[PDB]
């Protein structure tokens, strides 16, 4: 905040929602509670400048958890491979993938 | 150009009134067949 | 800089450790100028309301100077405190980080060679 | 699956109804038959000129009213909380405020028609 | 006193609707506090388990929590069964 | 942002065909920019004359864009001192005269070599020294 | 096919979004928005936000309803516009429908894309997660927390509507 | 960025309880009271280790106990359970309300034959303690080393040397 | 990023193009004003359902409640645009050019 | 699938962290029968 | 606007603004703006003239659009980061997407268009509220996000604001339009130093606020909106136009007046960051500001101007109005240079 009163008078107005790893109704965890738990206690009171370099290899692991960016890239590459030999007809899926 | 009105009130625009003209008849069931009522009304009040 | 200083308490005019600093003197020239500033507000107020600019509303002038002096005195306490705080982590960082701050063995002018520019 | 199947079936049946309605009955159009109806005589000529209705103020307030009916809709699930003391206070706030907004809307004319 | 009662009577005559709304609306705010079941209502909400009562490891010195979901020790809710 | 990055990498004067080709691009590119607002704030009347406003503005910006490259080109090789801002002194403001010629006014083009001749020079010791018009917040 | 049904529902959201953003006659734009709003309900309904879909549906019908009343009240012309009649809106119309056509082709054809962000077209079905909700719906239970966790949000929102009726009367007072 | 470890096919082989929804729900109360020790240790390991791949064996143990509970329910009180689960099954929500009569017969049957007690309402939902001998997961989240804190603040506040030191202001 | 987030983001893009690039009707402009709320509402609802952000599930309606407030006061600006100028087309209001 | 690929290490954790994550359903039902994945994702949400 | 409700008319503007400084959640920062926006419109039409309704509406579309862009910049950041806390944005376009919006909230870039336009129709009192208070909220957000703003973005938009803002001032004769372009140029002054140090932008904001406060105080007291009507005021009240000059000198920033310190401190800090060409350029361009200050002063007190005879009727009566605090702001915004070290209190 610019003029921090939430800390001063000691009453929470918006901190409860600011993150997805905070306490949720009936303990419904977020999708990436494990990552946001680790990321938050990684760069806490260490410094915003002293955060983007050291709490990095843990941060993108979280940013991947939200968006599955390179994970979906993996599926696209695999599915792209399927199209390029199924038409060529070298391989057939095992019955596990049919029934 | 023209300086703005020094009292800061623009000259009132010319009337743009567009009251409806309606003929309540001579076919309306409440017109009782032969009543040609041309009424000037704005919205729903005559 | 220092809104991110550890232990910093927002919405607190003067923190506790500020009191360890020498309080500004009453006859501090910057403080008395702030009082002189309060005086100047007195003349203008009489001037805007077209009253006797030197003898009217002496009660108004008395309030117009005391209020400036008070807010002045507290402001200078904060003024000294921040400069002292800036000088504090100043010398904390120099001692905790010797390597990045070289103390060159500076040597007198008899050993240096500064070119002389013949002016004419 | 079922929901859009239900939706598709309904629009299809309606389309056929208007289709046989609009095509079958052996039309005969002669211009004055298609002329606008004006209670027996000719139209004065407009019907797209701005029909200045007088409930404009009550119109926008209804929008504001609906914005807060959406707010007070989660009450059936809100009652199944562990903090009814807080939930009851905040719930009654909305209705008190909604009445208060109407009360100002009422007392300062407002609801009354424009003549 | 007389003015206040007359104003109520003048209201009840001129308008019966808002006075009825104001009355029953006024009650809806007050008796929730005076009700002796409101502390029971939160208990009922707390009793209903939506998530699993995840078990916790034993290390001794824990008499309160039971070791079996039939043991006498633990939070019991026979109050709600009769209620 | 690559268009002026592809101008800096080309040395001044030498490879003039590439250097001028860049100098033509950045010049005329700004023309569509200024004309875009010129059409925007100052309302045109028709599509035919609307592109005409873009016509002159793109004509000029391309022209001064082109001539700055080639006039600074010739000085860079014949004088063999590209790292000397006279190359862009006569290289830059000569376009301003043509800019005055493009608006038919040698009068304003007379005042052009006073200013374009200057600002074109100031970019050179900017290149040579560590001058930065947009300095990163180092402190 | 219904496998990319969300791919479809996303599109007609924007064709309707384009149609009313081409600035046709005000009530025609009202139709152009509601089709997008109606299909827009479908996209979020598909993802699980049943309550969110119904509320964006419900109040925007109410929102668009009051818009229509004002349009014919003091915002309509004696010669109403159509999406085809005026060439300006016609140009706006045709530009919108080829803008999506050329792009969704490009996104679907390459499935990698670069514009603004990087987009793996693949399938929106992919990012759904193997999760169980138990005997409670997250999309509805989280909103129910507004009255137990968001007291500040309730106060600020509720207050704002109150001036919302104040301003709606303040500026309409007509002297 | 590393390997993925998953126990091979032979490891996750076990016969599963092949009974349907209504059967499980009808016997759920007595199943919870009887086979809780395998349940409690399995899900405690699930929450502690936070990885099924390190808890598959406990998954084997719970299925076997679920087998034995269902095996003995077939051996002794076969018929009363059959009426119970089919009558629960008819309802569209498996509501226990429309099965009190059949439940009474099932409850007494297991009360005398297999010697069981119907768990009281709320009794089964009690949180419980499990005396598992599994070691504590030291790093359940596989957290790495954390960045060291910033250089802390110490010393006492002394007057700023030469005051403000800004431009010509001597104090 | 999937195509659903894509096509919604692109939707707000031409909503801007509709909004500021104007026409001869203020109503149709404010139509696009509440229209671009659709994209942001639908966009926002997609993430917090996707991320299982239970708390932030009230942020759409809170956003959407304030949404029509702009429209609400927007319509009231229109009426006395009409009350004093009769019509709605945005060229007669230029007396403040001076 | 990834035998003839020039560079694709089999079984590579997309995340740097070695802790197991909740597996992403997209790769769970990735190459299964199109009907199966369709029921897997939009089953409940369409069930009626 | 009914007096009692006119108070809460302004109360939610202040609290709606106050929500921006005190909140730590992006939606709340978003919420604080329309509460400011929705309640700012009616006071702009408190007089309710066709010019006022003209002035209010151009504010609305400009401000509502800016808040609309503000919303996605939150969302893209949320989509790419998943946090609502007011920190650096984690996605570059969202950053530039916000900075584009907050400028339209602020009138920095060519967006500056709406600023002089709305000031004319809205009254002097409404303008007093607009150019002063309606700038605090966007500045607070920019100061918080100052970590990850593109330096070449903020500097460019700041440079233009002082460029057009100073240059557009050399055409106007209505004091309100002149004043808005002066505010537009000062808008650029604070925002140039925004990436380097945020203490200075507060310092220049404060000096700008008190000076613009005291400035409008004089304008209401003189009850003039055209140079000729102001030119008359030498007769009725020479003190008002005499101080009109002195604060006009603080406009230009001419020392030893207060107005120099904002320009002085910013140039010092920027030079510490090795930007010397940029501060030098705005230093020259600030002369354009000073030029129409001088002409405004010239028609005010240096040279007497033709008055009327019915104005000697005015000599009999006086201002029954006051509003307190004009005497304080003239002093605070003219003689404060000997107190530069007090800027460290903001730090
Ligand atoms: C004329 C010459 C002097 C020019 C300089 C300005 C003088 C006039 C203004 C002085 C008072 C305003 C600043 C101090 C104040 O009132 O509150 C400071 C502060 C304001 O609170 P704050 O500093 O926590 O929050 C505001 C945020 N910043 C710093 C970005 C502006 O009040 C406090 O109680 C200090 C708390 C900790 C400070 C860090
Ligand atoms: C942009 C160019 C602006 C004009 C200055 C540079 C002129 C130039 O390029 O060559 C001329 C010359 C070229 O520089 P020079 O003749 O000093 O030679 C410099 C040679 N080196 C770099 C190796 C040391 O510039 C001047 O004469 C500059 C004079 C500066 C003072 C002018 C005062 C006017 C009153
Ligand atoms: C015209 C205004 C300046 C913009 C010129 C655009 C072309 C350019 O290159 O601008 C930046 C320039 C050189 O910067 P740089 O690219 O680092 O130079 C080495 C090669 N890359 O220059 C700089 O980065 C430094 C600043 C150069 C001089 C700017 C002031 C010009 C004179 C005063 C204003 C008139
Ligand atoms: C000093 C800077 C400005 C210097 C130039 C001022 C303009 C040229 C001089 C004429 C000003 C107008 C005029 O008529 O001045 C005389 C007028 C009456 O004198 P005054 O003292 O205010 O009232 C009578 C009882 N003393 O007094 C006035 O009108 C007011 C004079 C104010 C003088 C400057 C005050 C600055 C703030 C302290």
């Amino acid at each position: 905040p610019f003029f921090d009163v939430q800390k001063r008078l000691g009453l929470d107005l918006d901190r409860w929602m600011t993150i997805q790893s905070a306490e949720q109704p009936h303990k419904i965890p977020g999708r990436c509670h494990a990552f946001e738990k680790e990321w938050i206690e990684c760069a806490h009171g260490i410094g915003g400048i002293r955060a983007e370099k050291e709490c990095k290899i843990e941060f993108d692991d979280f940013v991947e958890c939200l968006l599955r960016q390179k994970t979906m890239k993996r599926l696209s590459a695999i599915k792209r491979q399927r199209d390029k030999l199924i038409k060529e007809g070298k391989y057939t899926p095992p019955p596990h993938h049919l029934g | 150009w023209k300086p703005p009105p020094w009292n800061d009130v623009d000259p009132p625009k010319d009337t743009l009134v567009s009251n409806l003209t309606l003929n309540f008849g001579p076919q309306h069931p409440a017109a009782h067949g032969v009543l040609r009522l041309v009424m000037e009304l704005s919205g729903e009040m005559v | 800089m220092m809104s991110g200083r550890p232990g910093r308490v927002p919405l607190q005019f003067l923190p506790n450790e500020a009191r360890s600093l020498p309080p500004p003197k009453l006859t501090d020239p910057r403080l008395v100028y702030m009082g002189f500033l309060g005086y100047c507000s007195g003349l203008i107020d009489n001037a805007i309301r077209r009253r006797p600019v030197v003898s009217a509303g002496l009660h108004r002038q008395l309030l117009y100077v005391t209020s400036f002096v008070f807010f002045g005195y507290y402001l200078l306490k904060r003024q000294d405190y921040m400069y002292a705080l800036r000088d504090h982590d100043m010398f904390a960082y120099v001692k905790s980080h010797p390597e990045d701050f070289p103390e060159k063995d500076k040597k007198t002018y008899g050993e240096i060679l500064e070119e002389f520019h013949p002016v004419r | 699956m079922n929901i859009m199947l239900t939706l598709l079936t309904n629009v299809t049946l309606a389309s056929l109804l208007v289709l046989i309605a609009f095509w079958l009955p052996q039309l005969n159009a002669y211009s004055e038959k298609t002329s606008p109806y004006e209670c027996g005589f000719d139209p004065m000529g407009s019907a797209r000129l701005p029909f200045s209705m007088k409930f404009f103020l009550v119109a926008i307030t209804f929008l504001l009213f609906d914005l807060e009916i959406a707010l007070l809709l989660p009450l059936p699930w809100a009652s199944q909380t562990n903090n009814l003391k807080t939930m009851l206070t905040m719930a009654l706030f909305l209705l008190i405020l909604l009445a208060a907004s109407l009360a100002y809307e009422w007392t300062q004319k407002g609801l009354e028609w424009a003549e | 006193a007389g003015r206040i009662a007359s104003f109520l009577k003048n209201a009840w005559a001129k308008e019966p609707v808002l006075v009825a709304s104001f009355a029953i609306g006024g009650l809806a705010i007050i008796l929730p506090s005076l009700s002796p079941y409101t502390n029971y209502a939160i208990r009922i909400n707390r009793a209903t388990p939506y998530n699993y009562p995840v078990p916790l490891r034993d290390d001794g010195n824990m008499p309160d929590v039971p070791s079996h979901p039939q043991d006498p020790q633990g939070p019991s809710l026979e109050w709600l069964k009769n209620l | 942002k690559t268009l002026l990055h592809k101008y800096s990498d080309i040395p001044e004067g030498t490879e003039c065909h590439r250097k001028a080709y860049a100098s033509t691009s950045i010049g005329g590119a700004t023309g569509l920019i200024v004309s875009a607002y010129s059409i925007a704030l100052k309302p045109p009347a028709s599509f035919l004359e609307g592109v005409a406003r873009t016509g002159r503005y793109t004509f000029t910006s391309a022209a001064i864009g082109a001539i700055f490259g080639l006039t600074s080109c010739i000085s860079a090789q014949v004088r063999e001192k590209p790292d000397d801002p006279l190359n862009y002194f006569i290289g830059g403001c000569a376009g301003g005269l043509t800019l005055g010629a493009r608006t038919r006014s040698y009068g304003i083009g007379a005042a052009a070599c006073a200013y374009m001749g200057l600002t074109a020079a100031l970019v050179k010791m900017g290149q040579l020294e560590g001058w930065q018009v947009f300095a990163e917040p180092k402190v | 096919m219904t496998m990319y049904i969300a791919f479809i529902l996303s599109t007609i959201f924007v064709i309707g979004f384009v149609g009313f953003s081409s600035k046709p006659s005000p009530i025609y734009g009202g139709l152009g928005l509601i089709v997008s709003g109606g299909v827009g309900c479908g996209i979020v309904l598909n993802f699980g936000g049943s309550f969110l879909g119904l509320m964006v549906f419900l109040i925007y019908l109410g929102g668009m309803l009051v818009v229509f009343g004002y349009t014919t009240a003091m915002a309509t012309e004696m010669y109403p516009e159509v999406w085809v009649s005026n060439k300006t809106v016609f140009g706006a119309f045709v530009s919108g429908l080829m803008m999506e056509f050329c792009m969704v082709y490009y996104a679907l054809k390459e499935e990698e894309v670069e514009i603004i962000f990087k987009f793996n077209g693949l399938g929106d079905w992919v990012i759904y997660d193997t999760g169980d909700s138990g005997f409670f719906s997250e999309e509805a239970m989280g909103i129910a927390a507004l009255y137990s966790y968001g007291t500040w949000l309730v106060i600020v929102t509720g207050w704002s509507l109150l001036i919302g009726v104040v301003v709606i009367m303040e500026i309409t007072r007509g002297n | 960025p590393g390997i993925v470890e998953l126990p091979t096919l032979e490891d996750l082989k076990v016969q599963e309880v092949k009974v349907s929804s209504s059967v499980l729900k009808a016997a759920a109360h007595h199943y919870g009271a009887q086979c809780d020790k395998p349940n409690k240790e399995f899900m405690l390991c699930r929450w502690e280790e936070k990885d099924p791949r390190r808890c598959l064996e406990e998954g084997k143990l719970v299925n076997q106990c679920a087998l034995d509970f269902f095996r003995q329910i077939k051996r002794h009180c076969a018929e009363p359970f059959t009426e119970y689960w089919t009558c629960i099954d008819y309802s569209g929500l498996q509501l226990f309300r429309h099965c009190r009569k059949q439940q009474a017969k099932f409850d007494e049957c297991v009360l005398d034959k297999l010697g069981w007690v119907r768990p009281d309402l709320g009794e089964l939902s009690k949180v419980t303690k499990v005396k598992t001998d599994r070691p504590l997961p030291e790093n359940p989240y596989h957290s790495r080393a954390r960045p060291e804190p910033n250089p802390e603040a110490e010393g006492d506040l002394k007057p700023a040397k030469h005051g403000s030191r800004l431009f010509f202001w001597t104090m | 990023m999937p195509l659903v987030y894509m096509n919604i983001i692109m939707a707000f893009a031409i909503a801007l193009a509709g909004l500021l690039m104007y026409r001869s009707h203020l109503m149709s402009s404010l139509l696009c004003l509440e229209g671009m709320m659709l994209s942001l509402f639908i966009m926002s609802t997609l993430i917090i359902l996707n991320t299982h952000f239970t708390l932030a599930n009230m942020m759409p309606i809170i956003l959407l409640v304030f949404a029509a407030c702009e429209a609400a006061l927007g319509l009231s600006l229109l009426v006395m645009v009409s009350n004093t100028y009769g019509t709605d087309y945005v060229q007669n209001l230029n007396l403040l050019q001076c | 699938i990834m035998k003839d690929v020039p560079d694709w290490k089999v079984g590579e954790s997309v995340f740097h962290t070695t802790r197991w994550v909740t597996p992403m359903m997209g790769e769970l039902y990735g190459l299964r029968t199109n009907e199966e994945i369709l029921s897997a994702t939009y089953g409940f949400i369409w069930y009626t | 606007m009914n007096p009692i409700i006119y108070t809460t008319l302004i109360m939610t503007v202040m609290s709606g603004t106050m929500l921006v400084m005190i909140s730590s959640h992006w939606l709340l920062i978003w919420i604080g703006f329309e509460m400011n926006l929705l309640a700012m419109i009616p006071v702009l039409m408190k007089n309710f003239n066709p010019r006022a309704t003209e002035a209010a509406t151009k504010y609305f579309l400009t401000q509502a659009t800016a808040s609309m862009m503000l919303m996605m910049a939150i969302i893209i950041n949320l989509l790419y980061s998943g946090q609502w806390t007011i920190t650096k944005m984690f996605n570059p376009v969202a950053m530039t997407m916000m900075t584009m919006a907050l400028a339209m909230k602020l009138g920095l870039s060519p967006f500056h268009f709406w600023v002089p336009e709305v000031t004319q129709g809205i009254s002097l009192q409404a303008g007093l509220l607009l150019l002063t208070w309606q700038k605090l909220a966007p500045l607070s957000v920019l100061c918080q996000i100052s970590q990850s703003i593109n330096p070449n973005l903020m500097l460019t938009m700041a440079m233009l604001s002082i460029l057009i803002g100073g240059w557009g001032g050399l055409n106007q004769t209505q004091l309100r339009k002149i004043m808005a372009y002066s505010s537009i140029a000062h808008m650029g002054w604070m925002t140039a130093v925004l990436p380097y140090n945020t203490t200075m932008t507060i310092l220049n904001l404060l000096i700008y606020i008190t000076m613009t406060l005291a400035m409008f105080m004089l304008l209401i007291h003189s009850s003039a909106t055209t140079t000729l009507s102001l030119s008359h005021t030498w007769n009725k009240m020479p003190v008002i136009t005499s101080l009109m000059m002195v604060t006009l000198l603080s406009m230009g920033g001419l020392p030893p007046l207060s107005g120099f310190m904002p320009k002085w401190m910013i140039i010092q800090e920027m030079t510490k960051n090795e930007s010397i060409i940029m501060p030098t350029l705005m230093a020259m361009t600030a002369l354009l500001n000073l030029y129409f200050y001088m002409r405004l002063a010239y028609s005010s007190s240096l040279t007497m101007f033709p008055s009327t005879n019915n104005m000697k009727m005015k000599w009999q009566f006086e201002h029954t109005k006051q509003m307190k605090l004009l005497p304080t702001m003239i002093v605070l915004s003219t003689l404060v240079l000997p107190m530069t070290p007090a800027l460290s209190s903001l730090n």
